[PDB]
C-alpha cells in the first residue's frame, strides 16, 4: 500500500492523533457539510497533533503513476467541505484573512518563514519553520491544498480573474504558492525524507 | 474477563457498511461476565441448565446472567476508496454495562 | 418460534438449587430466543466483524451482537417441602420477556 | 414410589387453571408471616374456581394407613398453620363469628342442607357429590374444616366444646356434624377409593 495510506494509519495507531483526525473527518464529511465547523476542526488538528504525524499525513510521497495515492493526499483535508464551492479573487481571500486576528497572524508567519532567499530553496528562516507556517494556514480563510493527484503543486482556492488594476499584486500572491522555491523545496525535502524513512 | 469496554483495529471493509475502504479503524465494543449481583431467577436458571432439567428451546439458549452491552456510542469516520470522507454515527461503543 | 419469548417447563423443585427440599414439580418460566430485530447500527457492524473473522477473542465470554432475551417481570414459585410445609421463593420465575 | 397425595397435587399443577389457583393460595398462606385473611380469601377462590374434580383430588387424596408422610401432606394441604387461629375457640362462638358474615352463613347453610344424614347408614340428604362440594365450600371461611390426623381420615372444625357450660349438647351437635357424620364420612371415603382406583 501507498505511503499516504501508511502515514494515515500511523496516525490511527496513535491514540491522540487518531482522535484529532476522526474529529475533523467527522466535521468535514458528507454532502451536508458545515464549512465553518470543518475549518475549526482542521485548525485544531494541525494545532494539536504531533508535528511528525501531521506532516506525515499531509506531506506524504506518491509514486509517479499512483493516482490513488495522490487523490488521497489531495483529499486528506476534505477540500470539498473546507473550500468554498466558488473560488473568489485571491486578494479578497487575503482581505478576509486580514479581517480575522488568528488568520492575520497565520499569514504573517507564513510570509516570514516561507520567504525564498534564492533559487536553491533557501528559506528566510528554516525549512521546518516554513512547513509549520504553511500547515498553520489550513482551516483559515487562506487554506492551501494540492492542486493535482499526479503532482505535488499546492495553491489557494482562488483566482486572479476580476482583478483589474490589481492584476500584478494578485499574481504575486498566487506566486508565493506556485513559484516559491523555499516552499516547494521544503515540501519536496519532507516527502523525500518520508520515503527514505520507510525504506 | 469481567464486563468491560474493549478496543481493536479492524478493516473498515469488515464493518458491513457498503462504502469500500482500505483503512483500518479503531472499533470499540463491550464483552465479559456479569456475575455479581446474582439474581434468584438466574441462580435457578443456571442450576437447571447445570442439572439438565431444561429441554433446549428452539433458537438461542437462555442466558443466566445480564449481558455486557454498550450504553453510549460515538461515530466512526474514514476515507473511502475514492478518497471521500465518510462518517457513520453511533457505530462504536464508548461505555458498557451489565444490562 | 426462535424469537425472544416466554417459555415454560415443568421441572423438579430439586433442580432449582434452592436448599428447601421438595418432592414437587413446578412450572418454571424463562426468556429465550433471538433479538436480531432490535439490533442497532453498532450491533450490525459487530455482527459483521464476527462473521468476517475480524476480531481477536477478548478474555472471558464472546461479545454478543444483539439485545439479550431477558425477563422484564417475575413472580414467586410456591410448593410444599418434604416436611409438608408450604414455602415460597420470590422473583424465581419470569412472567414477561424483553429484548434488553 | 410417590404417594397419591403428591400425585394429585401434581395433576393440579399439570392443569393451567388449577396450577395458578393453587400457587395463589400457597403464596398467600406461606411463611411464619402470612396475612391470615389473604390466605383465607385465596382458599375460597381456589375451591370456587378450580374444577371440582381437581380440587377434590388435591384434598381428598387417599393414604396408606402407615404412610405418615402422605397423611401429613394431606393435613397441611390447606396450610392450617396459617388459615386457622392458633387458639381453638368454643365451637358456638366460632359459628357466631360465622353468622356475622353473609358468605360464611350461606356456606354453612349449604353444608347442613347437603351433608345432613337422612338415615343411620349415612345416606346424604341430596347426593354425595353435593355434600362434598358444600364441605369444600367451607374452606377459607371462619368454619374451615380439616383433617385432624396423619394416620386416619377424620375431619373437624378447629374449635372445642370445652367451656360450653349449660350448652354442652348444642356445642357437641355442631362439632359432631363435622367430626362424626356418616353421610360426610361415606362421601369422603368413596371419593378416596375412586382416587386410589384412578391411579391403579
Ligand atoms: C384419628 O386420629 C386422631 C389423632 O390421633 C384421633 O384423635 C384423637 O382422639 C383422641 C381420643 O378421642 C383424643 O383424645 C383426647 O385428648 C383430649 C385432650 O386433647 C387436647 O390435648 C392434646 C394434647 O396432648 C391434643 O392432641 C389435642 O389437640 C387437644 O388439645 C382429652 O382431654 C380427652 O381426654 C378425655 O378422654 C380420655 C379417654 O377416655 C380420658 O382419660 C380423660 O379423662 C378425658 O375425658 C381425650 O383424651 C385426642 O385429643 C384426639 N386428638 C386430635 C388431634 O383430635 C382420632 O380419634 C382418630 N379418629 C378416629 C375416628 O379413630
Ligand atoms: C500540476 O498539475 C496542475 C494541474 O493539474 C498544473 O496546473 C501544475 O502546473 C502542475 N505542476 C507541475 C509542477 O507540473
Amino acid at each position: 500500500s501507498d505511503l499516504c495510506l501508511k502515514f494515515a494509519m500511523l496516525c490511527t495507531l496513535n491514540d491522540k492523533c487518531d482522535r484529532l483526525r476522526k474529529a475533523y473527518g467527522e466535521a468535514c464529511s458528507g454532502p451536508h457539510c458545515q464549512r465553518h465547523v470543518c475549518l475549526r476542526q482542521l485548525l485544531t488538528f494541525f494545532e494539536k497533533a504531533a508535528e511528525p504525524h501531521a506532516q506525515g499525513l499531509l506531506l506524504c510521497p506518491c509514486a509517479p503513476n499512483d493516482r490513488g495515492c495522490g487523490e488521497r493526499r489531495r483529499n486528506t483535508i476534505a477540500p470539498n467541505c473546507a473550500l468554498p464551492p466558488v473560488a473568489p479573487n485571491c486578494l479578497e481571500l487575503r482581505r478576509l484573512c486580514f479581517s480575522d486576528p488568528l488568520c492575520r497572524s497565520r499569514l504573517v508567519d507564513f510570509q516570514t518563514h516561507c520567504h525564498p532567499m534564492d533559487i536553491l530553496g533557501t528559506c528566510a528562516t528554516e525549512q521546518s519553520r516554513c512547513l509549520r507556517a504553511y500547515l498553520g494556514l489550513i482551516g483559515t480563510a487562506m487554506t492551501p491544498n494540492f492542486v493535482s493527484n499526479v503532482n505535488t503543486s499546492v495553491a489557494l482556492s482562488c483566482t486572479c480573474r476580476g482583478s483589474g488594476n490589481l492584476q500584478e499584486e494578485c499574481e504575486m500572491l498566487e506566486g508565493f504558492f506556485s513559484h516559491n522555491p523555499c516552499l516547494t523545496e521544503a515540501i519536496a525535502a519532507k516527502m523525500r525524507f518520508h520515503s527514505q524513512l520507510f525504506s | 474477563p469481567g464486563c468491560r469496554l474493549r478496543s481493536q483495529l479492524v478493516p473498515v471493509r469488515a464493518l458491513g457498511l457498503g462504502h469500500r475502504s482500505d483503512e483500518l479503524v479503531r472499533f470499540r465494543f463491550c464483552s465479559g461476565s456479569c456475575r455479581r449481583a446474582r439474581s434468584p431467577h438466574d441462580l435457578s436458571l443456571a442450576s437447571l441448565l447445570g442439572a439438565g432439567a431444561l429441554r433446549p428451546p428452539p433458537g438461542s439458549r437462555p442466558v443466566s446472567q445480564p449481558c455486557c452491552r454498550p450504553t453510549r456510542y460515538e461515530a466512526v469516520s474514514f476515507m473511502d476508496v475514492n478518497s471521500t470522507w465518510r462518517t457513520v454515527d453511533r457505530l462504536s461503543a464508548t461505555a458498557c454495562g451489565c444490562l
